[PDB]
């Protein structure tokens, strides 16, 4: 049993996408079918649904007039036509099988029992861009006990993702690479930090290796200490 | 009360 | 329009605990309510539907009750598979609750706090990012406030948090204050003030631009 979505990708605001979902392993025609979306880092939002017999269709207020759900039972497929796309429609879109129940003269969905893995929809007017990589320099303001923190600010890139390693994979303990944030500019930003022994600081080389495949950008940035206030 | 429902049943 | 709420928003639990989480509807939804489990990077999983029916294959420590507007999900004895976020949904019109996250309880640990000035390379480009790092703390709740020459900042910072660490069960968080070069050059003292359950007083990390 499976639901396989396709049709996702990168689209500019105001343009359209058509999502597909191919079902197998159950009698597709016998079930309501639905679309659910999840914006990055956020909760679940139901988008649209259609009864087993196609007689009843519904939409979330946030998409109605712009999205059209349909099904082709002969092809065991569900579709979502998405027009006039906005940044707020950016999300992973799951195709979802309903389980239905009869009560008070009506047959209606009571559970979503099978979910596809989702197809990712990215709505942005931003152009593809590699990050600038800036040092997060270790200083007297970034020590704690016998340790110093340092890192790299991976700023202003598009689209996701970037990868970050330290000293070509030799440094992994104490590394935290944060989830990217989407800035108001439409570009993403991310920091990777690490705590290291302060006693070897400035003698020991620390290089962050940043890779942004969508732009074919590879940056190795050596992170050097900084004078920031007096010793303490 | 139901946003999506039908009187028809697949059995 | 039916609003679904959930409480608590977060819960710290230990293997063996009985945990009960709540879901509420702004108007009657009878028994048309289901509960889902979701973990990072994974698909949601149906647990309970029609308020109290346990889905086939789901362990029997999960139970649901309620009808009308108040609903509860109970895990009689939490197991490691159960640390996750839990969502309810109503089937009159498909609105979801905002989710309850159940994470792994450990001893309270205050963050270690570090601050980073902007780089000369970045300043050259016309922008200044000031970064404040909160490292290895628990619980997740934490407040970071920026002050520039002691004036509280608003609307010019963003934060990001890691998932709970699989070995020591802590979180880490960055907060990044972003200014134009000209605005950075108009002030002298840049300070990150951190509040957290593990701290008896707020911690402030700061620097003077002229010394840094």
């Amino acid at each position: 049993v499976q639901l396989v979505e396709s049709g996702g990708g990168l689209v500019q605001p105001g343009r359209s996408l058509r999502l597909s979902c191919a079902a197998s392993g159950f009698t597709f025609n016998d079930y309501a079918m639905h679309w659910v979306r999840q914006a990055p880092g956020k909760g679940l939002e139901w988008v649209s649904g259609i009864s087993w017999d196609s007689s009843s269709i519904g939409y979330a207020d946030s998409v109605k007039g712009r999205f059209t759900i349909s099904r082709d039972n002969a092809k065991n497929s569900l579709y979502l036509q998405m027009n006039s796309l906005r940044a707020e429609d950016m999300a992973l879109y799951y195709c979802v099988k309903g389980r239905d129940y009869y009560d008070s003269g009506g047959y209606f969905t009571v559970a979503f029992d099978i979910w596809g893995q989702g197809t990712m929809v990215t709505v942005s007017s931003a152009s593809t861009k590699g990050p600038s990589v800036f040092p997060l320099a270790p200083s007297s303001k970034s020590t704690s006990g016998g340790t110093a923190a340092l890192g790299c600010l991976v700023k202003d890139y598009f689209p996701e993702p970037v990868t970050v390693s330290w000293n070509s994979g030799a440094l992994t303990s104490g590394v935290h690479t944060f989830p990217a944030v989407l800035q108001s500019s439409g570009l993403y930003s991310l920091s990777s930090v690490v705590t290291v022994p302060s006693s070897s600081l400035g003698t020991q080389t620390y290089i962050c290796n940043v890779n942004h495949k969508p732009s074919n950008t590879k940056v190795d940035k050596k992170v050097e200490p900084k004078s920031c206030g007096r010793l303490v | 009360g139901k946003l999506i429902s039908t009187t028809a049943v697949p059995w | 329009d039916i609003q679904m709420t959930q409480s608590p928003s977060t819960l710290s639990a230990s293997v063996g605990d009985r945990v009960t989480i709540t879901c509420r509807a702004s108007q009657s939804i009878s028994r048309w309510l289901a509960w889902y489990q979701q973990k990072p990077g994974k698909v949601p999983k149906l647990l309970i539907y029609k308020a109290s029916s346990l889905e086939s294959g789901v362990p029997s420590r999960f139970s649901g009750s309620g009808s009308g507007t108040e609903f509860t999900l109970t895990i009689s004895s939490l197991q490691p598979d159960d640390f996750a976020t839990y969502y309810c949904q109503q089937y009159n019109s498909y609105s979801f609750g905002p989710g309850t996250k159940v994470d792994i309880k450990r001893t309270v640990a205050a963050p270690s706090v570090f601050i980073f000035p902007p780089s000369d390379e970045q300043l050259k480009s016309g922008t200044a990012s000031v970064v404040c790092l909160l490292n290895n703390f628990y619980p997740r709740e934490a407040k970071v406030q920026w002050k520039v020459d002691n004036a509280l900042q608003s609307g010019n910072s963003q934060e990001s948090v890691t998932e709970q660490d699989s070995k020591d069960s802590t979180y880490s968080l960055s907060s990044t204050l972003t200014l134009s070069k000209a605005d950075y050059e108009k002030h002298k003292v840049y300070a990150c003030e951190v509040t957290h359950q593990g701290l008896s007083s707020p911690v402030t990390k700061s620097f003077n631009r002229g010394e840094c």
